[PDB]
This record gives structure tokens, C-alpha cells and sequence, in this order.
């Protein structure tokens, strides 16, 4: 700007965004998903 | 938050709170905007003598929030206090308010032609010539005959 | 000694060029300027004034360094002084000082001596006509050395700088007053000056006075002449008197007004951002997220750095109590990264219902909250997310039974989610009908927004906005 | 003799002032004049035509 109190005080980033919805929610996910062939 | 001290009848305390505003006025002219109702309560009692610095105090609360031909009309009856000051800004834009309502009233008078008059305000009036003693006394010629011109 | 004292000579010949000719051409430019068309003002070397400043703020300033003695500020403000065509002698007078610094041992005539040196344009006998010239005679020197905050017995001089352009202030409003058109320019020198004000006090104490002495300014511009003034005044007065308490949030209201027109540009775009805040302390969150995306969208151009980094930063704070945000580091930048890093998991959590990691969020990363002072909303936050948990819910299942949506937002009880749906049907989040036996919730999907009705009334606003652009480009037409 | 100019400089200032609507309103007709010239150059020839070869 630089006046007032402002001074004072592809890529995988974009990918970034969507992917650590998978962090937080359901992993990726392989093996859980390979697990629950077996179960039922 | 001292607005709830005007609740009270007694004429004493509103002298000492408008000695708190008068001086911190500049600092506080928004606080000043919602005291409306509540300083009209004291400019319409009729025991209350200092309606007429009442409607100085109405003048900058309204000038505050963009109001101005209202604080003219209590410039009207604010008295001989109103128009004693001189002083600073506030005398240059008060008469450029009241004498520019005189000057086209006064033009409006001579399409009467005569008869059916308006009423004149003595204050309005009364400082035209007033202050227009300033100008003799100053010596200044060049704006004496000026002032004739403008009233008509 | 031979190698670094045949080095010391030839740099102080760039500011006596280049920094020569900044004031030499500008100042002498906006000399015939200033004199006459002065339309509007423009005066485009007040504009050119910015390019100048803000590029001298980060070199040279006046100084500097360099390897001179810092004889530019007594150089300049001595013999004005002035008249008639001679003035190019003031300047042939300059390019002569230019070899004392050379020549003989150098002196340092500022701080100390510059008490005088700033009453000389006054001793001159006289100015006489253009203070914004003795202004920045009064600022340029002095105001870009404020950067060097050494603290001690220079502060005065700031202060002293503050006085002597006080008397600069005090030929502002006396002199002139019909067609100035000098204070339109001096607007963005009053303005600066009067930042340098709020800032010089932040190093020692917080202005009580000035806010005082702040009105002054703002109510006597108005009506007689104000043209971008009392915006620079008012964005003096929602700065600091944010960050202070209190009562200031509502008074917006009664100075507004605008104040129009917005100018210039990006200056009045961070204003936005500024009762941006505000209005989140109001808590109305629709009015805050369009100030806020406003104020990002308008703001050019920087770099550098943070400084709009930072702005932007605090400024997707109201997309948190939106209850709607996408993740962040789209928003991110490699230099605020660093700075983001704790601010940054946050919305992550936000995203999700969990309590556990919603509170371990708070417990590490509250040490950065403490700087910003936004811990009014993680109170009102919690209720937030659990706003944005069932309407992840709600949109996705056409009917969700109390049961089973209990543990999975985790209400751990059917009594709170009783209270919980009851006021989301209060704030309209949610249109689901409940069966009260055990009970259950069964909801149905709302439907007949359709198309003849929400697009075509939407649309009356997006043509009325569309349209009044139209005269936006006429208006901007019609000066050239 | 500032407050007599005072009365003199605002006639031209609202002369230009009736002068504002002077051109706007003369240019806008004149633009609905063009714009019936369009039609003019449109009109020509109408009707008949014959065939040529372009050199």
C-alpha cells in the first residue's frame, strides 16, 4: 500500500485444498477398505 | 453513558453536565448524537433560562448527523449568545446560512409588491447592519456598497 | 584505507543526483502546478509524490547511509527563498553544497539543528507562497528518519516535526481558503503526517489528546472544503479506535454519510476491511463477508509483504463465523505461510464436528490467537460448527433421525439436540419436520425454488449492478 | 470588489451550466439523426441490382 498502520503491524498446493479433506475424513483409504471385504 | 443524568428535574446538575460537554464537545461530538430527545426535554421547559446555549448545543449534535436548516432554526431563538461570537470558524458559516436566507427573502419581498408581508425575524435582520458597522469602521470602501447589492 | 577511501566519494553523487532532481524537477515541476491548473488540484506530482515517498521509504529516504553525512536535509530547507525567476539559483545553490560535502570534512547539521532549520522557510523571508513544498520540507527529511526509532531525544524531533508542521497546519487553514486547491494535495501530505502522528504515539503512549485534536481536523473540513480529507481523518479515527474501546463500533453510523468519493482506490478499499472487523464484533456475519471480499478484491498492488498478507489473514476470520469456508491455503503465500502455520489447522478443524480436535486446536495454537485478540468468536465458534456439521448432514440425507445423528455430531444426548434443532428451525438453518415419541426427526426434501422464481429476481439486482457501471464508465469518460 | 466578481464569476459558471444540456440534448437528436442517416445509406439502392465482376 505501504501507509497507514498496514506496514505497522500445477500445483500440489492447489491439490493441497481436496487433500487434507482426506487427513481429517476417512485417510486415503486401502487397507480399511481392503479390510472390509472379509467383514461382511 | 452520563445521558441518564438528565432524568432528573433539578436545573443544578444540568449546568455542570453541559460544563462536561461544552469542553470535551470536540472529542465527544458522537456521543452528543444521541442526546437529541433528551436535550430537547430542557430547550421546552419553561424554568430552564439557558434554552438559549440549549440550542448551541441542539446546533452541533444535528450538524453532527447532517442536519443543518434545523440548526439555523435554533440559531433564531438561541438569543444574543448566538450571535455575540465571532470567534474561529463557526461565525463564517452561520451567516452564510442566515444571510443568504435573508437575501432571498428580501427578494422575495419586493415581488409582493407591497403588502402581504412575510415575517422578518429582528435577528436575521438586525445583524445585516450589525456587522455591516464592521465595514465602515474598517474603512473599507470597496465592499460598502457591495452589501446593497446583495440585500437589494 | 587506500581501497575503502577512494569508495567513500563517488556514491554521495547519486543523491545528489537522483535525490537532487526527486524535489528539483517534482517540487520545481509542481511549482507551475500548484501555481495554476491545479485542476482538479492535479497537480499529478502529489500523486507522483507517492511514487516517490513510498519508494524513498525503503531507499534512499533522504538518508541513508550511503557513505554521506547527511547534509541533504539542511541543504534543501536553507535559502528558499524566495522569488521570481532567481529560484534556480536556490537550486544552482544546491548542486553548490554539493562539493562541500566532497570538498571539506563533512558535517551533520540534523537532529539538533534542525529545530531552526525548519523555522528557516519562515526566516527565509518569505515562503512565500507553497507550504506543501515546506511541508515536505517539514516531512521528507524528518518522517522517513522516523524509520531509524532509536527512541532516544529524537522522538521530540519527531514531535518537533509535528510542531513545526502544526505551524505548517496553522498557514493550512489560515492561508488560502477560496480555490486552494493546495490542501487537495496537501490531503495526501496531511494525511501521511498525521499516520506519522498515530504512529510516532504508539511507541510511547496511545493519543488521548489527539482524538481530540482528530475532530478538530475531520469536523472543520466539512462543508467548506473536503475532498479525500476527512476519508484519510476518518480512517485515522476506525484504525485506533478499533483497537481501543470502546462505543466506537456503533459510530459509523452517525459520520457516515460514506464518505464519497471513495478515494483514492485501494486506500479506501482497506477501509472496508476496517469496519470489516468492526462488524464482526457486531456480530452480523452477511454484511462482514462481503466487506471483507470486497476488501481483498479491491486492494492492489503490493508486493512487498506481508502487509497485505497479514490484512488478508485476519480478514477470512468472518468466513470462520460464516459457518461455509473452504480450506485455506488456497489463500496461502509462501512468506505468510510461516506466519499462518497455527491459524492454519484451525479452519481444518473447523471443517470437522470433533470435539477432541477442535479443543486441541485452541490449547496449542491460542499462543498466535493472543496477538490478533480474535478469542471473541471461539466462544460462539463451537455453536458455529455444529451449524456447519448438520447442514453437511442435512444436505446430504433427506431425512436424519436425532438418534443416529446424536453420537455422530456427538451431541451425546437426545434433550440438547431437542434444543439444537428447535433453534436451528428459530435461525432457518434447517426445515426438517420431527416425530416427538422416543423420538425420531423425519424430514423431507424442500423444493419449488424451481426457476421462474429466484434466478429472474436475482437478476434485478445483477442488471441494477450491471447498469449503474455503465455511468461508472460515462463518469470516467467524461474527464478526459 | 472580491464580493462583486463574487456576483460575476458564477453567470458563466451557470451559462455553462444551460450549456450542459445545450450539447446533450442537441448531440442526442443529432445521434437519432445518425442514426436515421443509417437508415439512408441503407435505403440505397433497394432495388434492382445487377451482376459485376470485382478486378
Amino acid at each position: 500500500m505501504s501507509e497507514k498502520k498496514q506496514p505497522v503491524d500445477e500445483d500440489n498446493w492447489d491439490d493441497d485444498n481436496v487433500e487434507d479433506d482426506f487427513s481429517n475424513q476417512l485417510r486415503a483409504e486401502l487397507e480399511k477398505h481392503g479390510y472390509k471385504m472379509e467383514t461382511s | 453513558g452520563i445521558i441518564s443524568l438528565l432524568d432528573e428535574d433539578e436545573p443544578q446538575l444540568k449546568e455542570f453536565a453541559l460544563h462536561k460537554l461544552n469542553a470535551v464537545v470536540n472529542d465527544f461530538w458522537a456521543e452528543i448524537s444521541e442526546s437529541v430527545d433528551k436535550i430537547e426535554v430542557l430547550y421546552e421547559d419553561e424554568g430552564f433560562r439557558s434554552r438559549q446555549f440549549a440550542a448551541l448545543v441542539a446546533s452541533k449534535v444535528f450538524y453532527h448527523l447532517g442536519a443543518f436548516e434545523e440548526s439555523l432554526n435554533y440559531a433564531l431563538g438561541a438569543g444574543d449568545l448566538f450571535n455575540v461570537n465571532d470567534n474561529s470558524e463557526y461565525v463564517e458559516t452561520i451567516i452564510a446560512k442566515c444571510i443568504d436566507h435573508y437575501t432571498k427573502q428580501c427578494v422575495e419581498n419586493a415581488d409582493l409588491p407591497e403588502g402581504e408581508k412575510k415575517p422578518i425575524d429582528q435577528r436575521l435582520e438586525g445583524i445585516v447592519n450589525k456587522m455591516f458597522q464592521r465595514c465602515l469602521d474598517d474603512h473599507k470602501y470597496k465592499q460598502a456598497i457591495g452589501i446593497a447589492l446583495e440585500t437589494r | 584505507p587506500p581501497g575503502g577511501g577512494e569508495q567513500e566519494p563517488p556514491p554521495p553523487p547519486a543523491p545528489q543526483d537522483v535525490e537532487m532532481k526527486e524535489e528539483a524537477a517534482t517540487g520545481g515541476g509542481s511549482t507551475g502546478e500548484a501555481d495554476g491548473k491545479t485542476a482538479a488540484a492535479a497537480a499529478e506530482h502529489s500523486q507522483r509524490e507517492l511514487d516517490t515517498v513510498t519508494l524513498e521509504d525503503i531507499k534512499e529516504h533522504v538518508k541513508q547511509l550511503e557513505k554521506a553525512v547527511s547534509g541533504k536535509e539542511p541543504r534543501f530547507v536553507l535559502r528558499a527563498l524566495r522569488m521570481l525567476p532567481s529560484t534556480s539559483r536556490r537550486l544552482n545553490h544546491y548542486v553548490l553544497y554539493k562539493a562541500v560535502q566532497g570538498f571539506f570534512t563533512s558535517n551533520n547539521a540534523t537532529r539538533d539543528f534542525l529545530l531552526p532549520f525548519l523555522e528557516e522557510p519562515m526566516d527565509t523571508e518569505a515562503d512565500l507562497q507553497f507550504r506543501p513544498r515546506t511541508g515536505k520540507a517539514a516531512s521528507t527529511p524528518l518522517l522517513p528518519e522516523v524509520e531509524a526509532y532509536l527512541q532516544l531525544l529524537v522522538v521530540i524531533f519527531m514531535m518537533n516535526s509535528k510542531r513545526y508542521k502544526e505551524a505548517q497546519k496553522i498557514s493550512d487553514d489560515l492561508m488560502q481558503k477560496i480555490s486552494t486547491q493546495n490542501r487537495r494535495a496537501l490531503d495526501l501530505v496531511a494525511a501521511k503526517c498525521y499516520y506519522y502522528h498515530a504512529r510516532v504515539y504508539e511507541f510511547l503512549d496511545k493519543l488521548d489528546v489527539v482524538r481530540s485534536f482528530l475532530h478538530a481536523r475531520l469536523r472543520t473540513a466539512t462543508l467548506r472544503h473536503d475532498a479525500d480529507g476527512q476519508a484519510t481523518l476518518l480512517n485515522l479515527l476506525l484504525r485506533n479506535y478499533l483497537h481501543y474501546s470502546l462505543y466506537d463500533q456503533a459510530e459509523k453510523l452517525v459520520s457516515k454519510s460514506v464518505f464519497p468519493e471513495q478515494a483514492n482506490n485501494n486506500e479506501w478499499a482497506r477501509y472496508l476491511y476496517y469496519t470489516g472487523r468492526i462488524k464482526a464484533i457486531q456480530l452480523e456475519y452477511s454484511e462482514a463477508r462481503r466487506t471483507m471480499t470486497n476488501a481483498l478484491r479491491k486492494a492492489p498492488q503490493h508486493t512487498a509483504v506481508g502487509f497485505k498478507q497479514t490484512v488478508h489473514k485476519l480478514l477470512i476470520v468472518v468466513e470462520l463465523l460464516l459457518g461455509e469456508i473452504p480450506d485455506r491455503l488456497q489463500f496461502r503465500q509462501p512468506s505468510l505461510k510461516r506466519s499462518l502455520m497455527p491459524y492454519f489447522l484451525l479452519t481444518q478443524a473447523v471443517r470437522t464436528g470433533n470435539l477432541a480436535k477442535f479443543n486441541q486446536v485452541l490449547d496449542q495454537f491460542g499462543e498466535k490467537f493472543q496477538a490478533d485478540g480474535t478469542y471473541t468468536l471461539i466462544i460462539r465458534l463451537r455453536h458455529n460448527v455444529i451449524k456447519t456439521g448438520v447442514r453437511m448432514i442435512s444436505l446430504s440425507y433427506s431425512r436424519i433421525s436425532l438418534a443416529d445423528i446424536a453420537q455422530k455430531l456427538q451431541l451425546d444426548s437426545p434433550e440438547d439436540a431437542e434444543f439444537i434443532v428447535a433453534k436451528a428451525i428459530r435461525d432457518g438453518v434447517i426445515e426438517a419436520s420431527i416425530n416427538h415419541e422416543k423420538g425420531y426427526v423425519q424430514s423431507k426434501e424442500m423444493i419449488d425454488i424451481y426457476s421462474t422464481r429466484e434466478p429472474q429476481l436475482a437478476f434485478h439486482q445483477r442488471i441494477s449492478f450491471c447498469l449503474d457501471i455503465h455511468n461508472m464508465s460515462v463518469k470516467a469518460m467524461r474527464f478526459p | 470588489d472580491l464580493y462583486s466578481r463574487y456576483k460575476k464569476l458564477q453567470q458563466e459558471l451557470e451559462f455553462l451550466e444551460v450549456q450542459e444540456e445545450y450539447i446533450k440534448d442537441e448531440q442526442k437528436n443529432l445521434k437519432k439523426e445518425f442514426l436515421h442517416a443509417q437508415e439512408e445509406v441503407k435505403r440505397i439502392q433497394s432495388i434492382p441490382l445487377v451482376i459485376g465482376q470485382f478486378l
